[PDB]
RNA sequence: AGCGCCGUGGCGCAGUGGAAGCGCGCAGGGCUCAUAACCCUGAUGUCCUCGGAUCGAAACCGAGCGGCGCUACCA
């Protein structure tokens, strides 16, 4: 489990150019803090 | 290599006029946007490498609305337009480049 | 005995009042065309009269400032360089700061004057005699 | 105030006693598929004013101007 720290969209590699919907999110259980892909398509609006 | 006037395009709802301040790497650049930012733009897909682009060139500018502080090109003027939409005053004349 | 001294402080003040009722509020916006590889100020005359400055001791103090060649064309100063409008913009600035109004006093009616060979500055609103010539 | 220097083509040097110079700049062309490098052609002048010997001076000199460095404040 994890808090959003905030929304970003991070860009794809080479081959590939598109933008790719991530949440910066915070970890609960040990405070880290790492990023997280939202897949199906319309979802990144569901994140809030 | 190479063997391998079009109507202007106006900005709507979330998309404005940017002018290009310095020419990142590895594809980005910085653009002073006409709102009071300073945007970080990306270049877009079929556009990439596509066409050409130079500090100094008006640049239509789609953003993020989920993500303020960056943006990406959707379209770049050849110096026309830029010139036409000045007499129009869409872009602030606090921002006058010319060529 | 300090009486006879606010007397005549008040009738200097009624000298100021009556003389200056104003009391710069006169540079023109300096509108530029920076048409990439040339530049061209047309305000370079209306700068030039508003400040009450001739436009030539104006135009090589500007070059003087920033080595750039160009011309003047027409009552415009033609320079073929690179310089925003800010940056010309802030050479006026300085020009106005230290030619057309004298830092310890607000006044601008002073000119060019020759004084053995030098630029040599005098006023009218008071009678300076300053030596600013570089 | 006097003496040492000077009088651009945009610049710096110059031959300054035949009458327009060289490089750096700028416009244009050439080579290259193409760019830079390289190669060619250029239009710019009161060579500061006024007079004088001189066929003739921009040059040789002087009856004035302007800008540079010293003598140094030269009642
Ligand atoms: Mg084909
Ligand atoms: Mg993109």
């Amino acid at each position: 489990k994890g808090i959003v720290l905030e929304k970003i969209g991070i860009e794809s590699k080479q081959p590939n150019s598109a933008i790719r919907k991530c949440v910066r999110v915070q970890l609960i259980k040990n405070g880290k803090k790492v990023t997280a892909f939202v897949p199906n398509d319309g979802c990144l609006n569901f994140v809030d | 290599k190479g063997r391998r006037k079009r109507e202007l395009i106006y900005k709507e709802e979330g998309q404005e006029y940017a002018q290009i301040t310095k020419m990142l790497g590895n594809g980005r650049v910085e653009a002073s946007c006409f709102d009071g930012n300073k945007r970080m733009a990306h270049i877009r897909g079929k556009l990439r490498k596509k066409v050409w682009m130079g500090q100094g060139d008006i640049i239509l500018v789609s953003l993020r609305d989920f993500q303020d502080d960056q943006c990406d090109v959707v379209h770049k003027y050849n110096l026309d337009e830029a010139r036409t939409l000045k007499n129009q005053g869409e872009l602030p004349e606090n921002a006058k480049i010319n060529e | 005995v300090g009486l006879p001294y606010s007397e005549l402080l008040s009738r200097f003040f009624n000298i100021l009042r009556t003389n200056n009722p104003e009391l710069k509020f006169r540079i023109p916006p300096p509108v530029c065309l920076r048409d990439g590889k040339k530049t061209i100020f047309s305000n370079i005359q209306d700068i030039a009269e508003k400040l009450h400055r001739s436009p030539e001791h104006l135009i090589q103090y500007l070059f003087a400032e920033l080595g750039t060649s160009g011309s003047v064309d027409g009552k415009r100063l033609v320079i073929k360089g690179k310089f925003q409008s800010k940056q010309m913009e802030n050479v006026l600035r300085r020009y106005i700061l230290e030619y057309v109004t004298c830092k310890t006093c607000k006044s601008i009616n002073t000119e060019l004057k020759r004084e053995n060979r030098l630029f040599f500055m005098v006023c009218k609103s008071c009678g300076s005699t300053r030596s600013v010539s570089s």
